[PDB]
């Protein structure tokens, strides 16, 4: 507990004390810089793309 | 406030003083054995399809922001041709596609022989 160190209770934190959730979002769009040139979402493999 | 006369009469001024030196042999005197030059203009109409298109070319590209006579712009000259040109694409979503479709078959029946003109090799 020396040193901007700390001495915890395990069972409290097992306890969930201080659990929280993490959220992170994506985004994306088809067709771009191309006239009638329309890029897709859609299921590849490797023989197919 | 200028008239297209005054630039012609210069033109003109220069022009006929090329008389002696001018030679022209002419087929009013040759052309003894041929048929009617005639000549018509065809008005097809843009599709629902076409009309969008060559409008949302011109509508989402901002030519006058890339500034004028850049790829694309100069490329939409030919761009806003190619929607009937082209597209990329079955004929039935081109006008110009549908009338030289109907022309043929009726010269089909017809038996009438044809040309078909055009100015470059991708069409």
């Amino acid at each position: 507990n020396q040193e901007d160190s700390m001495i915890m209770n395990q069972s409290s934190i097992d306890r969930g004390l201080f659990r929280s959730l993490f959220f992170r979002s994506y985004m994306d769009q088809e067709k771009k810089y191309g006239m009638s040139i329309t890029e897709t979402f859609e299921k590849p493999q490797r023989t197919n793309t | 406030n200028i008239q297209v006369q005054t630039g012609y009469k210069c033109a003109v001024a220069l022009r006929d003083l090329i008389s002696p030196y001018l030679l022209r042999r002419v087929k009013a005197d040759v052309a003894k054995d041929l048929p009617q030059k005639k000549e018509m203009v065809l008005f097809c109409k843009l599709t629902k399809y076409q009309r969008s298109k060559y409008l949302e070319f011109l509508h989402s590209s901002d030519l006058n922001q890339i500034q004028n006579g850049k790829r694309n712009v100069l490329f939409g000259i030919d761009i806003l041709r190619k929607i009937c040109n082209h597209p990329d694409g079955d004929p039935k979503r081109s006008g110009k596609m549908q009338v030289v479709k109907q022309l043929l078959l009726l010269w089909h029946k017809q038996g009438y022989k044809a040309l078909l003109f055009t100015q470059s090799r991708q069409m």
